[PDB]
């Protein structure tokens, strides 16, 4: 495989744009290099950011899993857009409407949990009571040292 | 403590014979789905004897089978805490898996 | 654990109320009962949380087997919208499918009553988070609402499956394993509850409404479900609302978290680390 | 379920069409065109394919639905999709 | 009502204003794209169905992609103020952040061992 | 067998069975049948082996390691005497790892058997652990990966000085 | 058994599944009834929950202001 | 609106080859050409070579390798009640104190 | 074992909830041309209305019948 | 799946496709068949209504309006056939679809167990080779002098000729291996 | 009818 | 219940903050209170293996209940009277603890009154 069949540097002239498009099997009016900020793209095509979930599922794609065709130009971020990963397909609910609803619910539940911490539910019952000095010895208190008499009455 | 220990340890050996068989030539001659289902069934039934002994005595165990390695002052041993939870869960789990194993022979009959 | 668990039981029950795949409804049932075991541990009730695991294994396993029987007999169809009238064409499975639902929804003296009932008795009579208590009781009624969803659409309406009928359930490798669970779904909790050692002191003393609280909400959940699911027979069109969209789309947590989070991380993996 | 055979498909395709009202059974053969010999419009043939998908339990993609214009074509599209060869 | 798009929730094809364009200039774009598509599809098939093939079908589009993303990045990289700041921050940004987390933590730890205010009660492995 | 002084073990106190129900204990039956069908045949196989091990009785001994001059008795640089002081310390340091494990076995063995009374009836074993741990930490903690006798000595001298300076004020 | 497939008509049900299904439903219903007879208290209650106002200051030992 | 005549003619030809392909997949009567009790002797050799024989090895290991090492098998101390007779020393646990007695 | 489809003039929507659809649609000039393709669902062996009580109260008959027998046995055995 | 898509959908195709989508979603909301039949006839009323409006500049404006109405009344979870894209059985058996060429590596001792399948297979490999040359030739003869091309393919115009590029369609693995 | 099952060469 | 309504909403001083009960001296309002009596001794609870939570004042009944469940084995249903006894004694203890909320509430309501005077 030769140098002119491989990606190159950013196309400065329209004569090197139509050369680049023909390399990548695109229409000249469709070829669009990445912006020349010198981040290393060269002249590789900038293709629309659609994940492969959006490709026609019923078509018999040549690369069946990737939903591509042989020869077609591959998006720069293909491995981020394969069907196992990021999905950009349209949702029934707008992106921001989901975002406003999800965190409103999570935020509301967080608030209501604190409310329930300052107004706890309990029963009108005084504390449990245990014998032998609150079971001082059985909790591992020191046998030699004498606990403080804690006592409970019949009522 | 030998019969309790032996039955506890014996459950693992029963479930490991389907794994061993699967790695020999025998698996191509027998009805391996039925062999596993029978194997797990006997495992469940043995799992009741440790279960009953706990219902009688409520007495838990700590069985160290193997010494694996010492990292200076910190030994790592294969050891089982056959207490209340693992005694009862072991039986419930082996009972459900006896159903699912036999269910699979019907559900996956084409696979 | 008390607040993390309580949130799980409500959130997944809300999700389960409007799903259509049979397994996702059952899978969402598990998430909610798992959250309730978590709520139990926040009461310092470890032995109840475990007794629920042991009880919940029986009927929940059966529900998947009874549901998995339908799926096989309908050419691997799982949408309950294409199931109907199963209490007649598949008697055995439907019978076990209704034992499983009632064991799950805490009906007295089934496997799931000797666990769920005590937990609902405990959640009321302990010092706790008021909101965790409140939503955990609501989620206990929704357990009847979404179980009724399966009983209704799967067993009770009219047929909606394709017209070539080849439903067979006479295989012993199907009936026998389901029966074992069916006995477990009925008697197992009783035997377990009476043989284990006494663990903790149950608060057995409470007003009459905290002692039947579980039953009433479960009954109420069924009653509310009947009315709601019987408006679908009316010749009036159903419309979207934000509350059902939230239920149907899992609160949008997957649709956001599984899109934004992997994008930013995988975008950093390439633009920053590898390239820059 | 039982295997699909070419005659069993053919019998179920016509059976579904004979319960359609806008079709008149007495003049309904396998070669009947849906737009010429029966006088059905586009918006009906869409509902006809929808009725086939329900009958057989699988979808026909739209790129293929819009060309199934006679009972034989439907029968042959189902037969080729489900590896039915006699 | 109305649907507001985003990068992770694109616009449905049926809601795209530019998808109901029918002016002749677009229709000719859409017909050359198919012709380019069909020309390649024809060439792939003339290899896939070939009986004398004995190896796989090499993919120039995939060779270009992998080469564009490795052997061709550096030649097409030009330093700029935005790159240099980005690399400087990306490079030493996290490294300085962690230095103070660990250094601050271990200074609080070394401080508390000189004054004995630590509970290393049962700790005998490190 | 094992030495019951290295591994102390309270005697078992099993209550004598008090069966007041008419029914038969199914534990006590499978225990008889287990003894006849499992225990009895196995004990014959073992008695057969130990009669072979009696015919070929062989002996092995615990190796004695006399004491060599300490590190403190080594002139700086004399690698001949440092080497032996270093080998001895490494032997000593290793025996101390195993002493710690033994003290840990007891504490673990007590925690299990006391069960619900470990907070009270496991005090003595928790006290030896708490004491033998402080000694271990005073000998070997913070030495590092390249621990040796000379670092052990340097750590001790730095501690004997920090305590002498306690009374030099008090 | 090897049932026969049926088109658009309700299929025949083997006796085994009709009775195997029927037994289990009745086994459930019997067990609920049997339990709810002997052990009704566990659902309804067994102990009375005392009212906290009928109690008199004598037992609670309040000292009259 | 549907198949064009050339379209429909291609399907006839492929469909002809296709069905002649799937027919070829059918196995002849003689293929594949391999190269060569309800609770008894079938159910004895299982419960006697997967339960009994494995129990001899597991018992041998427990009895002479695990129970002969210190602390390998450690059990909870059994419950002892006020009234029990201890099978070892013969001691008798004194009876409890006295209950005022109650009835619900 | 060959298929034998039912006679296709069997499927008639009279006396089924599909009638009420033709009543409702025919009150505004429309008509359902696929009603007879839905009909087999609402007639024959699939007729009726399964009510929730009938599903829950299944085997209650014989469960209650066994209960009194079992309950009676304890009385006599006492 | 079998038919390659056109360059662009016509207005007629974009309205039929919507019609089918809108019915399938209706059936998702209604569930009950009687209720689904009632509203499906109302739906057809809304498509028969403007059936003849042949303005061709308001027909479009009647479609974009109707798609924007569909996108708001979507079912958030429509019914899908188990084998369709997005279906639960979709691609379930793709792990059992071994290509026919994998038999060309079979050991002879493996091929010795199916002597008659492996004999009806060398015929097919012969038929494939003899036909290939004439297939390639026919595809050039129909290469239209103008580059305008479509993914479709020509049939066999002669006798004793298989349609060009027929092996990957005829031999494809069974849908349910 | 029994159909042939295409498999990879498992002999190796 | 009422108490939660009362403690929130209406007054908030005449309601026992449940985590500080008792609050007033034990002997106030009582001529002499008899210290509560423990039937079971430490050796007996410690030898029947009672979890610390179980060593409440009703332990003597639970010691009998366990004694039954071991001796009636395998008959796991043959200890219902023993369970009822332990369940009853716990109920009484619970009622005892219900009398502390009332007493403290009533007393704490007294202090509000006399304090106004
Ligand atoms: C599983 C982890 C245990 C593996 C060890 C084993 O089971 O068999 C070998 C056993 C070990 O011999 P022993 O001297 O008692 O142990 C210390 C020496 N490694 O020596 C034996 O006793 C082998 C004979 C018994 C094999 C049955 C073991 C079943 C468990
Ligand atoms: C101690 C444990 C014992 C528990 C009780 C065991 C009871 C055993 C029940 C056996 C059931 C016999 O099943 C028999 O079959 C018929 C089928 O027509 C069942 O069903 C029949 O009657 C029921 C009653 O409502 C109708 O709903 C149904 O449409 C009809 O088919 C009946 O229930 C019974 O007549
Ligand atoms: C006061 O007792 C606080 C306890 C917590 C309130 C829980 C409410 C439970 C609802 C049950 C329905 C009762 C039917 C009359």
């Amino acid at each position: 495989m030769t140098k002119d069949m491989l990606p190159g540097s950013y196309p400065r002239t329209p004569e090197e744009r139509a050369a680049a498009a023909k390399k990548y099997n695109m229409r000249v009016e469709d070829y669009e290099p990445y912006p020349d900020d010198g981040m290393g793209y060269g002249d590789y095509p900038m293709l629309p950011n659609r994940s492969q979930h959006e490709r026609d599922p019923w078509y018999q794609w040549d690369h069946s899993e990737l939903r591509m065709n042989w020869g077609e130009p591959i998006h720069w971020d293909l491995d981020m857009y394969i069907r196992n990963r990021v999905d950009t397909s349209p949702t029934p609910v707008s992106w921001d409407v989901m975002c406003k609803h999800l965190f409103g619910f999570v935020a509301f539940m967080v608030f209501m949990f604190w409310v329930g911490h300052v107004f706890p539910s309990y029963q009108p019952v005084g504390p449990k009571q245990y014998p032998y000095n609150n079971l001082y010895l059985e909790r591992g208190g020191d046998p030699t040292k004498e606990p403080e008499p804690v006592v409970h009455y019949d009522i | 403590m030998n019969i309790f220990t032996t039955s506890i340890l014996l459950i693992f050996i029963l479930l490991l014979s389907p794994i061993l068989i699967s790695m020999s030539n025998l698996i191509k001659h027998i009805n391996f789905p039925l062999y596993t289902t029978t194997s797990i069934k006997f495992s469940f039934i043995i799992s009741l004897l440790p279960l009953l002994m706990f219902f009688h005595n409520n007495m838990e165990y700590m069985i160290t089978t193997w010494h694996w390695v010492t990292m200076n002052s910190m030994e790592l041993k294969m050891s089982f805490k056959t207490d209340f939870f693992s005694i009862l869960f072991t039986s419930v789990a082996l009972f459900v898996t006896w159903s699912i194993m036999q269910f699979s022979s019907w559900y996956m009959h084409s696979d | 654990m008390l607040c993390l668990g309580a949130l799980t039981t409500l959130f997944t029950a809300i999700c389960a109320l409007t799903q259509n795949d049979i397994k996702k409804i059952i899978a969402f049932s598990t998430s909610s009962q798992l959250g309730l075991m978590m709520v139990t541990l926040g009461m310092n009730q470890p032995h109840l949380a475990f007794l629920h695991i042991c009880t919940h294994a029986f009927f929940k396993a059966m529900l998947f087997m009874c549901s998995g029987s339908i799926i096989h007999s309908l050419a691997d169809e799982q949408d309950i919208r294409k199931m109907g009238n199963i209490t007649k064409i598949m008697p055995f499975t439907s019978s076990c499918l209704v034992i499983g639902s009632l064991a799950l929804t805490g009906m007295p003296f089934l496997t799931g009553f000797y666990s769920k009932d005590l937990i609902i008795e405990a959640i009321n009579t302990c010092n706790t988070n008021a909101w965790a208590l409140l939503i955990t009781l609501i989620a206990t009624s929704m357990t009847a609402m979404y179980s009724m969803r399966i009983i209704y659409f799967v067993t009770m309406t009219k047929p909606r499956f394709p017209p070539l009928i080849s439903i067979n359930e006479n295989d012993p490798d199907l009936m026998n394993p389901i029966k074992r669970l069916a006995f477990g779904s009925i008697f197992a909790g009783f035997v377990i509850s009476y043989n284990i050692p006494p663990t903790s002191i149950p608060v057995l003393t409470m007003p009459w409404f905290l002692k039947t609280t579980a039953l009433i909400i479960s009954v109420l959940g069924f009653l509310i479900a009947l009315e709601l699911n019987n408006l679908t027979m009316k010749l009036s069109m159903n419309k979207a609302n934000p509350y059902s969209s939230f239920s149907t789309l899992l609160g949008f947590f997957p649709s956001i978290i599984h899109r934004i989070t992997p994008m930013k991380s995988l975008n950093l993996s390439l633009k920053t680390s590898l390239t820059l | 379920a039982p295997p699909l055979t070419l005659d069993g498909i053919k019998d179920r395709v016509l059976y579904v069409l004979k319960l359609y009202d806008k079709i008149d059974p007495e003049k309904l053969s396998v070669n009947s065109h849906f737009m010429k010999d029966l006088g059905l419009d586009s918006l009906d043939q869409v509902e006809i394919i929808m009725a086939m998908e329900d009958e057989f339990g699988f979808e026909i993609p739209d790129i293929d639905a819009e060309k199934l214009m006679c009972p034989q074509e439907i029968v042959d599209y189902i037969a080729d999709k489900k590896d039915v060869y006699e | 009502s109305k649907y507001k798009p985003a990068p992770l929730a694109t616009l449905p094809s049926t809601l795209d204003p530019a998808e109901y364009d029918v002016s002749p200039e677009t229709r000719r774009a859409q017909v050359e794209r198919l012709s380019i598509r069909a020309r390649l599809k024809r060439e792939y098939l003339l290899q896939y169905n070939d009986p004398k093939r004995v190896s796989h079908i090499e993919d120039p589009a995939l060779i270009r992609w992998t080469y564009a993303r490795s052997a061709n990045i550096y030649p097409n990289f030009r330093p700029t103020p935005k790159n240099s700041l980005l690399g400087a921050v990306a490079g030493f940004g996290p490294l300085i952040f962690w230095y103070y987390v660990f250094k601050t933590d271990r200074d609080r730890k070394e401080r508390l061992i000189q004054e004995g205010k630590l509970d290393r009660k049962f700790n005998i492995s490190y | 067998s094992w030495d019951k002084d290295v591994y102390p073990e309270p005697p078992s106190r099993t209550p004598a069975p008090s069966p007041q129900t008419s029914l038969p204990n199914p534990i006590t039956y499978l225990t008889k049948a287990y003894d006849l069908v499992v225990d009895w045949p196995v004990t014959l196989v073992r008695e057969f082996i130990e009669r072979q091990h009696a015919k070929n009785r062989t002996y092995y001994y615990h190796r004695q390691y006399r004491r060599v001059p300490d590190i403190t008795e080594c002139k700086e640089g004399d690698v001949l005497c440092i080497y032996e002081a270093e080998m001895q310390w490494r032997r000593d340091f290793k025996v101390d790892q195993e002493i710690m494990n033994i003290i840990q076995e007891r504490l673990k063995a007590c925690q299990q058997r006391e069960g619900e009374n470990y907070q009270q009836n496991c005090a003595k074993e928790l006290e030896q652990f708490t004491k033998v741990t402080k000694a271990y930490q005073d000998r070997y903690l913070d030495l590092g990966a390249y621990y040796s006798a000379r670092k052990c000595l340097a750590k001790q001298k730095q501690r004997m000085l920090e305590e002498r300076k306690a009374a030099r004020q008090e | 058994v090897h049932i026969q497939p049926r088109y658009r008509e309700f299929p025949q049900l083997t006796r085994s599944q009709v009775i195997q299904g029927e037994f289990l439903s009745s086994l459930m219903w019997f067990w609920i009834l049997w339990r709810f007879w002997h052990d009704s208290d566990a659902v309804l209650g067994h102990f009375s929950y005392p009212d906290p106002s009928q109690w008199t200051d004598e037992e609670l030992g309040i000292p009259p202001d | 609106s549907g198949y064009t005549p050339d379209e429909k003619l291609r399907l006839q030809q492929l469909r002809e080859l296709r069905r002649r392909w799937l027919k070829d997949q059918e196995l002849s009567p003689r293929e594949p050409v391999l190269p060569p009790v309800f609770k008894a002797y079938r159910s004895s050799l299982f419960a006697v070579s997967h339960v009994l024989i494995p129990m001899w090895f597991v018992h041998y290991y427990v009895k002479y390798h695990m129970a002969t090492k210190p602390y390998t098998i450690v059990s909870s101390k059994p419950r002892i009640f006020p009234g029990d007779t201890i099978l070892e020393t013969g001691e008798v646990i004194p009876p409890m104190r006295d209950f005022p007695d109650q009835h619900h | 074992g060959k298929m034998e489809l039912p006679d296709y003039r069997q499927w008639k929507i009279e006396g089924t909830p599909l009638e009420t659809v033709q009543k409702k649609l025919a009150a505004r000039g429309l008509r359902d041309p696929w009603a007879r393709n839905e009909a087999w669902r609402y007639m024959g062996g699939f007729a009726g209305n399964i009510t929730f009580p009938s599903v829950i109260l299944k085997g209650f008959k014989w469960g209650f019948a066994a209960f009194v027998v079992a309950l009676g046995a304890e009385y006599f055995l006492d | 799946a079998f038919c390659a898509p056109p360059a662009y959908l016509t207005h007629q195709q974009k309205v039929l496709r919507l019609y089918k989508r809108a019915l399938r979603h209706l059936e998702s909301w209604c569930i009950h068949r009687d209720k689904y039949r009632y509203f499906a006839c109302l739906m057809r009323a809304r498509f028969e209504e403007h059936k003849n409006e042949k303005d061709m500049m308001r027909a479009t404006q009647l479609l974009r309006e109707a798609e924007e109405e569909f996108w708001q009344n979507q079912h958030p979870q429509p019914y899908i056939f188990p084998d369709s894209p997005g279906g639960t059985s979709f691609e379930r058996y793709e792990c059992y679809k071994v290509p026919e060429w994998c038999l060309d590596y079979w050991h002879p001792s493996e091929k010795a167990m199916y002597p008659d399948y492996f004999s009806k297979r060398e015929q097919w490999k012969k038929l494939r080779m003899e036909s290939w040359d004439r297939e390639v030739k026919q595809l050039q003869e129909e290469t239209s002098p103008d580059g305008i091309m479509t993914e479709a393919l020509p049939p066999a115009r002669r006798e004793g000729d298989l349609p060009p590029l027929w092996w990957h369609i005829v031999t494809r693995p069974r849908e349910r291996p | 009818k029994r159909l042939f099952v295409v498999k990879p060469s498992l002999y190796y | 219940g009422a108490h939660l309504t009362r403690r929130y909403l209406w007054d908030a001083s005449v309601e026992p903050d449940p985590e500080k009960i008792p609050s007033f001296p034990p002997d106030l309002g009582f001529p002499e209170r008899k210290e509560r009596v423990m039937v079971a001794t430490q050796q007996e609870m410690m030898d029947a293996q009672l979890t610390l939570q179980q060593r409440d004042y009703c332990a003597h009944y639970l010691i009998r209940l366990l004694k039954c469940k071991r001796d009636s084995f395998p008959n796991f249903l043959a200890c219902k009277h023993e369970q009822h006894d332990w369940d009853y004694c716990e109920h009484l203890d619970y009622v005892k603890r219900m009398k502390e909320f009332e007493r403290e509430r009533r007393l704490l309501q007294r202090k509000k009154r006399r304090a106004l005077k």
